[PDB]
């Protein structure tokens, strides 16, 4: 038994993307939406569909922890997701199933590389919106187990390196519980790059005739970092990180694209672009790192 | 119309466990907060939470009954928090108007299973507020809106209310210094995460004690920098724009800890 | 023998793609600008060079002709294009070859097949801007033939149904043209989507603040008609044509779309969508119909 | 300011292929309006050609010298049109300045090898004009513009020519009827597409030769539309402007056939 990340995704969760899908988990309809982000979806599901991972490990910035990183420990999970600042577009009825094995040697690993860690053992927990808008997002049926991981606070509580430093550390201990365990897993980095908005809600949302870049700068910034990843510079993204967290409002200064990648062991490696697009004005791409085609995503020997 | 002002904490720690000696002191105090809350007898509570998040228009609870269980996504392994709450959607829905009047773009917020924050729930939970009885007006805590906006949406809130003919207890919920632990402790061994927090909360606890507005006011913003005070001390802010900066006094019913952070219940003379 | 058509290309031609990419031979210089676009391109360049087809055909809306369908026809056209509307970001150094063989058997077979053609030999003529634009977006190494097609008045003279049913016929002689021939050719079909636009560029040509759809409702139909023909329902497709260009304005009225369709005889085929995205309000998709892998493709 | 005014039709025939009778005819008759534009001694050309199409902003030719050669994209096979082209910057910059304080975005076109319509360069040639002497200013045919647009941007131009002291000549390039034929003709036997055109575009060019304006402008959309009149007419609508709605009389010099659309040469009587 070797263990394995298939794959890494770069995997936003605007909730306007499944409010545009209007699947019968979510409760308001629309008249459609953010189509060109959802057809980069649509590329992102089949070639997930085509993976068959054992488990989807998401980190998302809507779980926020001050005592270390917690990871959801109950089997079964479910609730009515809604939104607090898009409740007119997001309200979603989930229904999962977490990898609670997986969840506790990353829990383990965690501490062990010296991070504080906990499992969350209350199965009256909802899980967050980011988490059930990706997961929706890339894989609709809800057939695959999850292993949920909070977004610890140190990038903002400290700073951007600290933080950045344990979501580093995160990442290799991911890895590492990931190849003693066997599993054979896929990586969703919940982030969204520049988060520069509008401040007004637009009357009726789908209306894209008023949806566009939030700033120039902003648009520019995540133009530059896309090209790097699709260049397979992926040294010169991470050197560019902070500067980019800070002209932009970057949502990866949350940690999910430094966890992605320190589990991935920083790829140098062509990310293929499956679509950009603004909701609110705040810039989002779809992306992958297929470790697969790459020949990099096995890990080694299980236990 | 204001008859009544109160501080509490936003931590769900004191009314989870109580059996943690600190934690309980601050449960029974908040729990008095309330007792006075209903002696004064308003017919409606005017809140503001820190944890109530908005980041677009200024919210307003407008569900007239708002009922669940949450689990806090931080404290969860100490329990659950059962809800009933209950809104004036009358007074809300004005407050929702009144808004823009003022500056500040506003919506209601009336759905099934909106996550009402843990703030808010504790709250209603100790001070038995919330009630049919004492329903509640709650607006948001918009992270772009400075101290002096959210002291002109609580007046705006009291000038609705007296259009509405309506007796006020205003609440403010959120903690003190903010240096939570970063890792796990024995709750019995809570305490204030640092000396300097400790001193810093001590001060402005007097200056709200001796109705010292003139200084409390300049050291607020020095004490949220320097103590890392939940979401800027907004929640004070909150209470002062109700009472139009001037109140006589106060009691601080409680100040312990709360994982590290620093949490007191305030009872207002007015 | 063994004509082949290896697959079609919804290639549309605003200037700006070009722009934002500074190329060599255009003279003006951005700072980028409308990369979603521009993507959407690269992956189409891609499926093109793995192609190595004889020859890209391509009609194009701003060669317009009033007596009947023109077909380049002199082997080497070269010139400095000038986008009459945005000077400012397409002034193009262009050189390119032409099949003459195929483009005067094109004309030939639709002079058989009724239609009025006529082979271009002046070896001055300026090679329209739209035609310039298509080519350097799927193929910028300029290393391919070509046969460039005008876009006959038909559809705005006459009217769209008159129109479409030349453009149908040219299709068709075309087909013929490149299965007598045994070329293996690729179309491009150089037509926008929605046509509303924007009354005026904000100073900054490429701030992409500034670049969205003109109108919610032509982005619905631009929308609606894309997802489709992306489910292959190719019938469905011409079947809204004539309102799709009515409420949307789309460009598919200048013919090139119909041209394309017949000459692959409406392949009931899922077509990729490379890219979608907004130039100056209009509605411009990049898409494929695979002929080759939907083993349509031989003649 | 204003000393002369004619409409000279934008097709080519004419020029590259005078041989054919019809066509010679009208060649020659744009070269005696030619004769006739240089005795009234102008310092500008006011030119409007209706092929010289815009979208955007109204374009007003800037570019101190155009030279070239053009080649038809319709006619090529006829020959080619070689250009020099001169314009008078000071007088289309003032064009491109005033036009948006009269309600149109305008923009100047300076550009190496910008294409420039053959209607123009076909009117410089058999006319004379775009020289040193007899430099242009051109303003743009905006497709979203109507006539009393048109005639609004040629006001425009004659008020700024005023102000710098300049004798004007306007010429209106454009066609009548435009019943274009749609197959390949013997040019040998081009005539007018139908009699239903040759009865409209005689019963205008009488409505001209009178100088009778408010039946002109009766006529002038019914006319467009029954007659596929070249562009709606809006380079009549370029005259009537820059002659401020008024003229006595006109001597048409020449009117035949071009593959079927009709064309003429005006000359006006101010
Ligand atoms: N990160 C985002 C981006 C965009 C819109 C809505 O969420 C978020 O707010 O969750
Ligand atoms: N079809 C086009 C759409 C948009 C802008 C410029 O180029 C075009 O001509
Ligand atoms: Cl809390
Ligand atoms: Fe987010
Ligand atoms: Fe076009
Ligand atoms: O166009």
């Amino acid at each position: 038994m070797q263990g394995e990340i298939i794959a890494g995704f770069l995997a936003p969760h605007p909730p306007h993307l499944v409010y545009g899908e209007n699947p019968p988990q979510n409760e308001p309809r629309s008249q459609g939406g953010w189509e060109v982000l959802r057809w980069a979806y649509e590329r992102a599901r089949e070639r997930l569909d085509a993976m068959k991972p054992d488990v989807l490990l998401v980190h998302s910035p809507h779980w926020i922890t001050s005592v270390g990183h917690h990871f959801l420990g109950v089997p079964e999970l479910s609730g009515k997701s809604v939104d607090p600042i898009f409740p007119n577009v997001f309200r979603y009825d989930f229904s999962l199933n977490v990898d609670v094995e997986l969840a506790e040697a990353c829990a383990e690993e965690g501490r062990k590389a010296g991070l504080v860690t906990k499992m969350m053992r209350n199965p009256k927990f909802r899980v967050d919106y980011g988490t059930i808008t990706t997961l929706h997002l890339i894989r609709p049926q809800w057939d695959i187990p999850v292993v949920g991981i909070s977004a610890n606070n140190s990038p903002y509580y400290l700073n951007t390196k600290e933080g950045m430093s344990e979501m580093d550390v995160l990442g290799k201990a991911t890895r590492e519980a990931i190849r003693k365990t066997g599993r054979k897993a896929v990586l969703l980095a919940s982030n969204t790059l520049s988060h520069w908005h509008f401040h007004e809600e637009p009357t009726i949302p789908e209306d894209m005739s008023k949806e566009y870049p939030a700033t120039m700068a902003g648009y520019q910034w995540d133009i530059r970092m896309i090209e790097l990843m699709r260049q397979g510079k992926t040294s010169e993204v991470f050197k560019l990180l902070p500067q980019f967290i800070d002209e932009a409002f970057a949502e990866v200064k949350s940690g999910a694209f430094t966890w992605m990648h320190a589990a991935m062991q920083y790829p140098e490696l062509a990310a293929e672009l499956f679509g950009y697009g603004t909701v609110i004005g705040t810039g989002n791409a779809v992306m992958e790192w297929d470790l697969r085609k790459a020949g990099l995503s096995m890990l080694g020997a299980a236990d | 119309t204001v008859v009544s002002a109160f501080l509490v904490p936003g931590t769900p720690l004191p009314q989870l466990k109580p059996e943690v000696p600190s934690w309980g002191q601050l449960a029974a105090a908040t729990e008095r907060a309330g007792k006075a809350l209903a002696a004064s007898r308003p017919d409606v509570v005017l809140v503001y939470s820190t944890q109530w998040l908005a980041v677009l228009d200024q919210q307003w609870l407008t569900r007239p009954r708002s009922e669940g269980v949450h689990v806090d996504e931080n404290w969860y392994e100490f329990g659950d928090l059962a809800y009933d709450i209950r809104a004036d959607t009358a007074l809300a829905e004005a407050c929702v108007t009144s808004s823009p009047l003022h500056g500040v773009h506003a919506r209601g917020v009336n759905y099934d299973g909106f996550p009402i924050d843990t703030g808010t729930i504790t709250a209603c939970t100790l001070m038995g507020i919330g009630t049919d009885a004492f329903p509640l007006v709650v607006g948001s805590n918009n992270l772009y809106h400075s101290g002096e906006i959210t002291e002109k949406l609580a007046a705006l809130a009291v000038d609705c209310a007296k259009d509405q003919n309506k007796r006020v207890a205003v609440v403010g919920v959120g903690g003190l210094s903010g240096s939570l632990f970063r890792e796990e402790i024995d709750p019995r061994e809570d305490r204030i995460a640092n000396e300097e927090d400790d001193k810093w909360n001590r001060r402005v606890l007097k200056l709200i004690e001796a109705g010292d507005v003139s200084a409390l006011r300049e050291a607020m913003p020095v004490y949220a920098k320097e103590a890392r005070v939940d979401m800027g001390f907004k929640h004070l802010h909150w209470i002062l724009g109700a009472l139009k900066g001037k109140f006589s006094g106060a009691n601080v019913l409680g100040y312990g800890p709360s994982y590290g952070s620093g949490a007191a219940v305030i009872e207002f003379r007015l």
